[PDB]
């Protein structure tokens, strides 16, 4: 009894569904594409399945230098 | 001396149980 | 000298001042616009 | 000396005595092994 | 209550219980000193943390 | 007021939850994370 | 209704669906960012560069194995600010360096401050005593001791818990093998307060539900209660008699009962926090010296205490090379402690 | 009834990223190594 | 001898335990799920070696 | 009557007896300091600041006396190993005696204030009710605190009228009490710069004098007076506990990380110095410079100070202790007597091998030797049947340079293995384990014990802050909520603004 | 074992042999006991916060309640008014019977699942195993926190009952 429209009124109204039958699927498709385009890997710097190791390297690219860690990751990525 | 200590504390706790049950402040309505 | 981390410090300080400034500007504005009735 | 009017009686009821003795005796039972080490 | 020489002398220092300045008084100036003190603590924290690194300020035993 | 009955909104919404969680379980057996 | 301060106060304190308050200004952004940083990291962010682990749905982990992991040991206790000297404003690199860890831990810390200020604020407005805020000091002591003090006493944030289901399981096992934390009497007091609290929760709920007054005709009894009713909904007198006769003692004072329900778990969590402060310094209850002196001189003397240290020794040697990659441990097969066959 | 309340904002700060994330995670179920 | 390998584990206070290390030790792995009441033993000394008190308790 | 946990509340309305209770607390604390010092003096061995300094001996107050310039005994020794010194009155013993006398005087004053509690000074002249003007008391106390803080920095720490403070080189080899000039540039904020401690006191002291004058002269805003309940002494308890927990967390941190006020010759080395092999790096530096300039290996290692080698040993790391492993570090590994010298391990081929050191995390650690590239070359196996790297197979030997064993070489494998086990701890020492019946198990130093107690008390004082802050702001509902409380005031939307009747909707 | 350290021995071996931490029934037990403790503190604090004023400041408020009195001793409407605002109105109970039923049910159901966790790991249906679940494009194993758990479990496994196994598998 704080004023706002009751949730049960909103989610059973035709107009809620007209707005949301477009916004909900649009958001979901945008999330889908953020991954399917590969963009998620690049924003966050997460390795793709082919990018954890070089072909013959077999030690992990562990960061070992506090202030030049950013440079280490850049060289590791080289 | 340690065994004595552990068994003594334990015995005090069993005595405490007896008084707390049979010599509790009786609940009064 | 302004070292790169002192410059980063000023950036952090400015960013925080701005998040706080805008937050209070907005809340003051909204409270002014939407007053309780007495 | 004139009496101090801030004085108050203090109480510990029987249940509190029992709860308190149980706390102390069980704390002792728990900590004694570490004290003997 | 008992009067004494020293209590007579000190009486004025304990006579303004409850006395206030009107309204907000010096609250805004206090706020400025508080903000400056927050910034001061942040600075000494970041230097100790090595998040803020300053010319001629080697945070270690070894130049000190 | 509402044109769409609450029991339908619930049923459809619940079914949607089952589908998306179902998909996440399928994914435990295929592609990344599948051990294969 | 005066100056802007008092107009802002009015609006902040409106009776709405989600109460805001002055505390809301700290709470909401901090809780939102802690939770969102957790969902963002577990969904998208790796731990390859800090731990050599995959940790996100993106890389193939499931709800149990995802985490936002701590930064590399080389980061020490860096605040690891986005604009700081490590990431220098590069968001991608900041994610790869474990910046989301300190982001979550610190926003989470300020958020808990805001939640507790919320408890005080709402209590003051509604006119109740602030015991809920007081009780919440136990969550606070636990968060601060385990997520801040513990790693501050160790070499780096690397050894804080990582934010994840399996990551936290790993943290438990590490504390067993390295700190023998089960032997610690402050942890034992925590366990007593948690299990004793769950005990009180269960027994008090069951007792009320089973000493209810028949206040309606329904065989489903929940409708036969009214919040505004003057009368107790259940019989303290009958409840007291039942437990007095079953167990030997019983509550007779409802006020004491409810205070004790606050006291037990709050006190147990505070005790566990003190033990963790000691573990920050490796100040463990690891050993009983008299046990070791005897066992060293008498190869036929064995207790469950000596059996558990053998397990700890296994945990340390088997887990350390992958759990502490900055150490570059190489332990040749021949040095690993193992019993026969296994 | 007002439309855009504190509550409305609260609901969307959570609901909006939630749906976007759920689409991201659904797409992940088809990634192969 | 909890694990049936003639390697007896001391559980009691008088044999070198404190409240934290002490235990009544489970019955012997040689017994398995066999019912081992006192009268199954040749003596109380055997019953004790094999962890009879554990089952009774 | 009052419950047991409230007995001291009889003091809330009684300024005289509160002052008496404070005096008594102060008498107890000064008496503690006095007694603690005398117990330390009765047990302290001053004969070897190199391998048996105060922090090896469980000394807790001695380093606090030393930090501020009390470094001598009336019996003639000094903390830096001098003989025939005259400390004047202010020796360790003079400081202990001063605290015991202070204790006695404070106890007597407490008695007077308890008896003569009903002084007119404590009565509000208008109402005749007990009253303390807390805002004004704050300015007076802050002014005094500022003057003392200032004079401590300006006279004591500078040596201008006082002894100075303890300072040392970066490796804690040659510490002594020195006058220290204030550092006024940004390096003043460096925790490792002692001049910044001097500048702190001068500057913060001036600020406290000013702020104190302000607080004496300007009344609180009505707004702040009511908000913080400034007529309620419990508000001061709340904020004072907050200030004290903040200060306690700070002294726990600077004890654990080290600073110019937590010097390693007084409290021991830090754990981080082991983690970063701080002393090993310096020792190797010095040996390489000796070798560069034509020294033999024996000469180069023989030039390493015993004191430097001893810091490069895990038995001195404060993160190697146990909560119930009580007493002095000497009770564990023993009283250090002498450096054995630096152990060099070699295999049959004569390649130099290095024992992997134990990290502070590990109560036990295997023995693994690597070459200079970190490749494993030897170890001490657990299972033997597939052993490839044993000392017997690899023909491992150990030779000592410097110390007791300088010039010696051991080839017997159990003997070489015994030394390898010690090398996991860093430099190897001879210890007296008999005098104290030492048990061989590592304890922490005063650096560890201090940090533990203060972090724990800081966290507990957070609770006392929250509790007294609550009591202050909710005093009106201490015994319960209004029995007539309007159900309109907790129902939703009856009021527009939560808990405000004037906003009834 | 009937002993404090024996209990820890049982737990550690059980983790080696069943990966209990990774079992959802043990996880439900944790939620049961952590949640039981949480709701215990919550209820204690909510009732305590709304006790009706019946005593003076020099008396324990507990004297404000008398054994067997008819009237409720706190204001549930006040408590609900606080807690509905702390979270939101419909997240709070105003019905004492529902509240107390929840207090019973949450820890009791969680602990039943704890018990069924142990009773079904008794028959070796064990915690989730994601050891080497994440593999890169070539086939390299990419460790997750589950693999680090595995390494700790292996330490327990190889060391426990160090003289009792003659053959390579521990099959009970
Ligand atoms: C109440 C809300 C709140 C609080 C308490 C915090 C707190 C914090 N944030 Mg978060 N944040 C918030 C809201 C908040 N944030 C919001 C809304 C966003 C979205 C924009 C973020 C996004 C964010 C990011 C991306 C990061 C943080 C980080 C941080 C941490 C460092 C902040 C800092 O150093 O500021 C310094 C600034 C202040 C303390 C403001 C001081 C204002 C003073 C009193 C006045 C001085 C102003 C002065 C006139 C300006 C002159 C400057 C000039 C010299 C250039 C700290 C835990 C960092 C972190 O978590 O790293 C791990 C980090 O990387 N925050
Ligand atoms: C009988 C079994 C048992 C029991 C009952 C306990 C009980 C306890 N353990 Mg012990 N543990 C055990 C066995 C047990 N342990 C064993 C065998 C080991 C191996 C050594 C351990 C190892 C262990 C470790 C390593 C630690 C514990 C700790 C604890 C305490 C955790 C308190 C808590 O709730 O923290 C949970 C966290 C909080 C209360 C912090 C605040 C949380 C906020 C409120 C969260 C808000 C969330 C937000 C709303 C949204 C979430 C979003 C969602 C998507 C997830 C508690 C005393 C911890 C401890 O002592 O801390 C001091 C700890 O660090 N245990
Ligand atoms: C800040 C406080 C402090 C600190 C850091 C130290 C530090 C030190 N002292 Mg000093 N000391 C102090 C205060 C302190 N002391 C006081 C107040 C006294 C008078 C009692 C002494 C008298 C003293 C003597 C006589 C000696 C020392 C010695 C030492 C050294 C060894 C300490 C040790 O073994 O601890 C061991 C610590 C513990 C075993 C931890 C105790 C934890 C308690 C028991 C937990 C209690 C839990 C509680 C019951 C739970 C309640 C639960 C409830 C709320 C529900 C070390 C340098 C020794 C030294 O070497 O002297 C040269 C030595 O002989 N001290
Ligand atoms: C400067 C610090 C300080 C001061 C002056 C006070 C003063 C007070 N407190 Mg607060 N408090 C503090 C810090 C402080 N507290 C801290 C750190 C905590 C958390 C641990 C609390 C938690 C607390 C609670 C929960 C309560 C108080 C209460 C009180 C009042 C009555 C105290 C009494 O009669 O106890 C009488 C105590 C005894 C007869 C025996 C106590 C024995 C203790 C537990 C163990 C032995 C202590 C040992 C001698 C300690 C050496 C001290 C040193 C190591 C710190 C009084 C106004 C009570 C109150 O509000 O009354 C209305 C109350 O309920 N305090
Ligand atoms: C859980 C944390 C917590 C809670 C719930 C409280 C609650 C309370 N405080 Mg206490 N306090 C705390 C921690 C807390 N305090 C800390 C850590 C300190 C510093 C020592 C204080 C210092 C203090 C004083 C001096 C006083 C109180 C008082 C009060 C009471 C009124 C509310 C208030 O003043 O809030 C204070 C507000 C906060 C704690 C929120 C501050 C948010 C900060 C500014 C955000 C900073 C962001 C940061 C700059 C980002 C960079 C991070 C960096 C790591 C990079 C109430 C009992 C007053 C009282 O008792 O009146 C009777 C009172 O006089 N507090
Ligand atoms: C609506 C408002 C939401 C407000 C935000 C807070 C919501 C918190 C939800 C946290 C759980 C997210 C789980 C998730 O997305 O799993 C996402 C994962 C995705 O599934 C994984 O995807 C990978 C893709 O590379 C691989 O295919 C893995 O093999 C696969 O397991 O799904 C699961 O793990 C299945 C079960 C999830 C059930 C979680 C139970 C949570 C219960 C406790 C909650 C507290
Ligand atoms: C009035 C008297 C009240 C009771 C006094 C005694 C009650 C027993 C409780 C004392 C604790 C027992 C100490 C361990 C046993 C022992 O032998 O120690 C004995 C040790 C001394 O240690 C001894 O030293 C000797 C040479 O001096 C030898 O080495 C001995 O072998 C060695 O045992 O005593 C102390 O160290 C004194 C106190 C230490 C200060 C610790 C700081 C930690 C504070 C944190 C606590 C906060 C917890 C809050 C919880 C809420
Ligand atoms: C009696 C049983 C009570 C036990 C409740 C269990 C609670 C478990 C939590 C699950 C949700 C509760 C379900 C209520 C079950 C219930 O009683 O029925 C549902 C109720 O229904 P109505 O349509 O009347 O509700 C709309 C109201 O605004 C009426 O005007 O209303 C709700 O929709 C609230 C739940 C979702 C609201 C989500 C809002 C999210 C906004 C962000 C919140 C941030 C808060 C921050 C706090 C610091
Ligand atoms: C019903 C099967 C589910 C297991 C039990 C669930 C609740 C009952 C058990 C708790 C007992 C606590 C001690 C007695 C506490 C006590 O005395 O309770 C009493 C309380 C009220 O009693 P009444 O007499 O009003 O109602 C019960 C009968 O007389 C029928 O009216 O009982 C109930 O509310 C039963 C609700 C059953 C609702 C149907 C099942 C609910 C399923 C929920 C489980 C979800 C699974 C989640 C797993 C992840
Ligand atoms: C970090 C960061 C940030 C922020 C971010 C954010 C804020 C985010 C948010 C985010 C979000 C907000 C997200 C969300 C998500 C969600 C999800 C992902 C969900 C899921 C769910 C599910 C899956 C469900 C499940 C279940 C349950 C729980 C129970 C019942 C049954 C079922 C199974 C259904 C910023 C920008 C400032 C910058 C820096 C960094
Ligand atoms: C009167 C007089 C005098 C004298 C005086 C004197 C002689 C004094 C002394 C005093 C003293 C001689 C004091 C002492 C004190 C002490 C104390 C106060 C202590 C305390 C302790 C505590 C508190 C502890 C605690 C604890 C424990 C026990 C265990 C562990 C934990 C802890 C730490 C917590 C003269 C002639 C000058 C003149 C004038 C008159
Ligand atoms: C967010 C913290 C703000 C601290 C309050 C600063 C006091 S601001 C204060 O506001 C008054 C309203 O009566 C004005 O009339 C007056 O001019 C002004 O001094
Ligand atoms: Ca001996
Ligand atoms: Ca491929
Ligand atoms: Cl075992
Ligand atoms: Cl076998
Ligand atoms: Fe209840
Ligand atoms: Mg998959």
């Amino acid at each position: 009894t704080t004023g706002e429209r009751p949730f049960s009124d909103i989610i059973t109204s035709v107009r809620y569904w007209v707005i949301h039958s477009i916004t909900i699927p649009a958001l979901f498709i945008a999330g889908w594409l953020f991954v399917s385009t590969g963009l998620a890997y690049d924003v966050f710097g997460t390795p793709r399945p082919d990018s954890y190791y070089a072909q013959e390297q077999r030690s992990i690219p562990l960061v070992t230098d506090r202030f030049e860690a950013k440079q280490q990751v850049e060289t590791f990525l080289e | 001396m340690e065994t004595i200590t552990y068994v003594f504390i334990f015995a005090c706790i069993i005595a405490l149980f007896f008084f707390a049950i049979f010599f509790r402040e009786p609940p009064r309505i | 000298t302004i070292t790169p981390s002192l410059k980063g410090f000023f950036i952090g300080l400015l960013s925080g001042a701005v998040v706080l400034g805008l937050t209070f500007a907005v809340l003051i504005a909204i409270s002014q616009i939407d007053k309780v009735q007495r | 000396m004139e009496p101090n009017p801030n004085r108050q009686p203090v109480e510990l009821n029987r249940t509190s005595l029992y709860l308190g003795l149980l706390l102390i005796l069980v704390l002792a039972l728990l900590f004694s092994s570490y004290f003997f080490n | 209550a008992r009067r004494t020489w020293l209590g007579d002398i000190l009486r004025p220092l304990n006579s303004e219980y409850g006395k206030v300045a009107p309204g907000w008084g010096t609250t805004p100036l206090m706020a400025v000193f508080m903000g400056l003190f927050l910034v001061f603590l942040l600075i000494i924290l970041e230097i100790y943390n090595s998040t803020l690194i300053l010319d001629g300020v080697n945070v270690s035993w070894k130049a000190l | 007021g509402g044109r769409i009955p609450l029991w339908i909104v619930a049923t459809v919404a619940g079914m949607g939850v089952i589908v998306i969680v179902g998909l996440f379980f399928y994914g435990a057996y295929a592609g990344l994370g599948s051990s294969l | 209704e005066r100056g802007w301060f008092d107009i802002l106060d009015d609006w902040l304190k409106r009776d709405r669906f989600v109460f805001v308050g002055w505390s809301g200004i700290l709470l909401f952004p901090c809780a939102y960012l802690a939770l969102g940083g957790w969902l963002t990291g577990t969904t998208f962010v790796t731990s390859w560069y800090t731990h050599g682990l995959a940790s996100s749905y993106l890389e193939g982990c499931n709800f149990l194995t995802v985490a936002v992991s701590t930064p590399a040991n080389s980061m020490g206790h860096s605040l690891l600010l986005l604009w700081g000297p490590e990431a220098q404003g590069d968001f991608t690199r900041w994610c790869q360096l474990g910046g989301l860890w300190t982001f979550i831990a610190l926003h989470g810390a300020f958020g808990l401050i805001g939640f507790m200020l919320r408890q005080f604020e709402i209590a003051r407005l509604v006119g109740v005593r602030p015991y809920n805020a007081i009780a919440f000091s136990a969550p606070i002591a636990v968060f601060v001791s385990v997520f801040l003090i513990y790693p501050l006493g160790q070499s780096s944030w690397f050894f804080a818990p990582s934010f994840g289901v399996a990551a936290i399981f790993r943290f438990l096992l590490f504390f067993q093998g390295f700190h023998n934390w089960t032997l610690n009497p402050f942890h034992m007091m925590g366990v007593a307060g948690v299990l004793g609290g769950a005990l009180l929760c269960a027994i008090h709920g069951a007792t009320v539900e089973n000493t209810l007054f028949q206040d309606g005709e329904g065989a489903s009894t929940f409708r036969a209660f009214n919040p505004t009713q003057a009368e107790e909904t259940y019989s303290m007198v009958t409840a007291n008699r039942f437990w007095s006769q079953i167990f030997g003692i019983a509550f007779s004072n409802k006020r004491w009962l409810h205070f004790f329900m606050l006291f037990v778990p709050v006190t147990g969590l505070w005790m566990s926090a003190i033990g963790v402060v000691g573990l920050a310094l490796n100040l463990r209850s690891y050993d009983f010296i008299s046990q070791e002196i005897r066992a060293a001189e008498d190869p036929e003397f064995e207790t469950f205490y000596t059996k558990n240290l053998l397990l700890n020794e296994g945990i340390r040697a088997w887990m350390a090379p992958q759990d502490q990659p900055h150490e570059n441990f190489v332990f040749p097969e021949e040095v690993l402690p193992r019993g026969n066959a296994l | 009834y007002p439309i855009f309340t504190v509550r409305w904002v609260a609901v969307h700060t959570l609901a909006v990223p939630t749906i976007f994330f759920l689409g991201a995670i659904a797409a992940m179920q088809f990634i192969q190594r | 001898d909890i694990d049936g390998i003639r390697e007896p584990v001391s559980g009691s206070l008088l044999y070198g335990n404190n409240i934290i290390t002490g235990a009544v030790v489970p019955s012997s792995n040689a017994i398995g799920l066999h019912f081992y009441p006192i009268w199954e033993a040749a003596s109380l000394d055997e019953w004790l070696y094999n962890g009879g008190p554990y089952q009774l308790i | 009557g009052l419950p047991w946990y409230r007995v001291h509340t009889v003091l809330i309305n009684d300024p005289g007896r509160l002052i008496a209770a404070h005096l008594m607390h102060t008498a107890l604390v000064a008496g503690w300091a006095g007694s603690m010092a005398l117990y330390e003096l009765a047990t302290f061995d001053p004969s070897d600041p190199v391998l048996n300094p105060m922090w090896r001996q469980g000394m807790f107050v001695l380093p606090f006396m030393a930090r501020l310039g009390v470094t001598g005994s009336w019996s003639g020794w000094s903390i830096t190993g001098e003989t025939g010194i005259d400390p004047g009155f202010w020796s360790f013993e003079g400081v202990a005696l001063a605290h015991i006398v202070l204790s006695g005087l404070l106890f007597l004053a407490a008695c007077w204030h308890w008896v003569y509690w009903d002084l007119e000074l404590f009565r509000d002249p208008r109402t005749g009710e007990p009253a303390l003007d807390l805002p004004k008391m704050f300015g007076i106390h802050l002014f005094l605190a500022g003057l003392l803080c200032f004079g401590f920095g300006a006279f004591h720490l500078t040596g201008l009228f006082g002894p100075g403070m303890w300072v040392s080189d970066p490796y804690g080899l040659t510490g002594s009490v020195q006058p220290v000039a204030p550092e006024w540039g940004p390096d003043g904020f460096n925790p490792y710069n002692p001049g910044g401690v001097v500048a702190h006191h001068i500057a913060a002291g001036i600020v406290g004098i000013i702020a104190g004058l302000f607080h004496i002269l300007v009344r609180p805003p009505q707004r702040l007076y009511k908000a913080l309940r400034m007529g309620n002494i419990e508000t001061v308890l709340s904020s004072s506990i907050a200030a004290v927990f903040f200060a306690a967390f700070v002294v726990a941190g600077t004890m654990w990380y080290g600073s110019a006020t937590t010097p390693i010759e007084l409290f021991g080395p830090t754990r981080y110095q082991w983690d970063s092999s701080y002393f090993q790096q310096e020792i190797n530096r010095r040996v390489q410079a000796s070798l560069a300039s034509g020294a033999t290996l024996e000469e180069a290692w023989s030039a390493i100070p015993e004191k430097l080698a001893f810091y490069d040993y895990i038995g001195n790391n404060p993160a190697k202790g146990g909560l119930f492993r009580t007493g002095p570090m000497n009770k564990g590994d023993g009283i250090a007597q002498a450096w054995k010298g630096h152990a060099v391990f070699r295999n049959k081929e004569g390649e130099e091998l290095f024992v992997r050191r134990m990290p502070a995390f590990f109560e036990s650690f295997p023995v693994i030797l690597t070459d200079k590239n970190g490749v494993v070359k030897a170890d001490i196996p657990f299972r033997r049947a597939e052993s490839k790297y044993s000392f017997e197979q690899q023909g491992v030997t150990v030779s000592f340079y410097g110390g007791e064993l300088n010039g010696q070489t051991f080839t017997d494998p159990p003997t070489v293995k015994s030394y390898a086990r010690k090398a996991i701890f860093g430099e190897i020492f001879e210890f007296d384990t008999e005098t104290l019946n030492s048990d061989g198990i590592f304890r922490t130093s005063p650096r560890g014990w201090f940090t533990f107690a203060h972090a724990v008390f800081a966290l507990l004082f957070f609770f006392g802050h929250i509790w007294h802050g609550a009591r202050t702001l909710f005093r009106d509902v201490f015994s319960g909520i209004d029995p007539e409380l309007s159900p309109e005031q907790v129902e939703w939307g009856f009021y527009q603004k939560v808990g405000d009747v004037t906003t009834r909707k | 074992p009937l002993g404090i350290s024996g209990t820890f021995n049982f737990m550690i071996v059980f983790q080696a042999e069943h990966n209990i931490l990774m079992h959802p029934f043990h996880q439900l037990g944790v939620a049961g006991v952590f949640g039981g403790a949480l709701f215990c503190a919550m209820h204690g604090s909510l009732v305590t916060s709304s006790l009706i004023r019946e005593t003076t400041e020099t008396e324990s408020a507990n004297y404000g309640y008398k054994f067997g009195q008819e009237e409720e001793t706190y204001n549930i409407v006040a408590a609900h008014g606080y807690f509905g605002r702390l979270i939101f109105q419909y997240a709070s109970f105003n019905n004492s019977r529902s509240l107390h039923f929840f207090l019973a049910a949450w820890p009791v159901v969680g602990v039943w699942f704890a018990a069924l966790g142990i009773s079904t790991m008794a028959f070796n249906l064990n915690g989730f195993n994601f050891n080497h679940s994440v593999i890169d494009a070539k086939g390299n194993v990419i460790n997750t926190w589950a693999d680090i758990i595995n390494r700790a479990n292996l330490g327990m496994e190889v060391m426990h009952e160090r003289n009792a196994h003659n053959f390579p598998l521990d099959l009970a």
